[PDB]
């Protein structure tokens, strides 16, 4: 499925993912896509915080769904 | 949520006004 | 329109705000209603930063909406 990650600078990505994806192979991806490394990297999603042994079917995100990116320092 | 991702940017930006602030320290003395 | 602002402590400010009013105006009824300073006030909506130049209807902020308050230093 298709999902959106937006940014705090209004930056909207488009990534490929499935339900049975984890949010450490989103990380990977928005690594591939932006270079920012997974360490600093932080999901949110439905008032959640994302965890690396979760996925993206746990936390109940469906297509075209939209995310928080959050950049660490 | 809106709320949590607010809480860790304010942490986070109370982080760098301390650094800031070591920073003026360093100045200082 | 009404919109409600959560700041960190839980505190909820309610202000009446136009779609095309700037998050310049926001931060300005903010101003009046508590006295925290506009360069000294972060507004995030959507898990994004609101920008000052952009607007409420820019960032689709709507009717009742919730936006969180951060506090400067």
């Amino acid at each position: 499925m298709q999902i959106f990650v937006k940014t705090l600078t209004g930056k909207t990505i488009t990534l490929e993912v499935e339900p049975s994806d984890t949010i450490e192979n989103v990380k990977a991806k928005i690594q591939d896509k932006e270079g920012i490394p997974p360490d600093q990297q932080r999901l949110i999603f439905a008032g959640k915080q994302l965890e690396d042994g979760r996925t993206l079917s746990d936390y109940n995100i469906q297509k075209e769904s939209t995310l928080h990116l959050v950049l660490r320092l | 949520s809106d709320l949590m991702l607010a809480q860790m940017l304010q942490m986070e930006y109370d982080r760098e006004y301390d650094a800031q602030l070591r920073r003026e320290e360093k100045k200082f003395n």
